[PDB]
């Protein structure tokens, strides 16, 4: 089952940091998202 | 006429002065002036 290894850590080591919580969208995309219902 | 044994030896005798690259804060980059 499970091997809980995947090639997916590529991206812990620098490209992001542990433990953060970051958001998901970028603020642009979200008022982008806002005006483009208007 | 006398060939020596050619023995599989190599001596280094070289330190590398052990790393500190692991401790610092970790993001990858892009294009450079970020």
């Amino acid at each position: 089952p499970a091997p809980s290894a995947n090639p997916a850590k590529i991206f812990i080591r620098r490209f992001f940091s542990a433990g953060v919580a970051k958001n998901v969208v970028s603020y642009s995309n979200v008022m982008a998202a806002q005006r483009a219902m208007e | 006429f006398f060939t020596p044994q050619v023995l599989a030896l190599e001596v280094d005798c070289n330190i590398e002065c052990a790393s500190l690259l692991d401790l610092y804060g970790q993001i990858e980059v892009s294009r450079s002036t970020f």
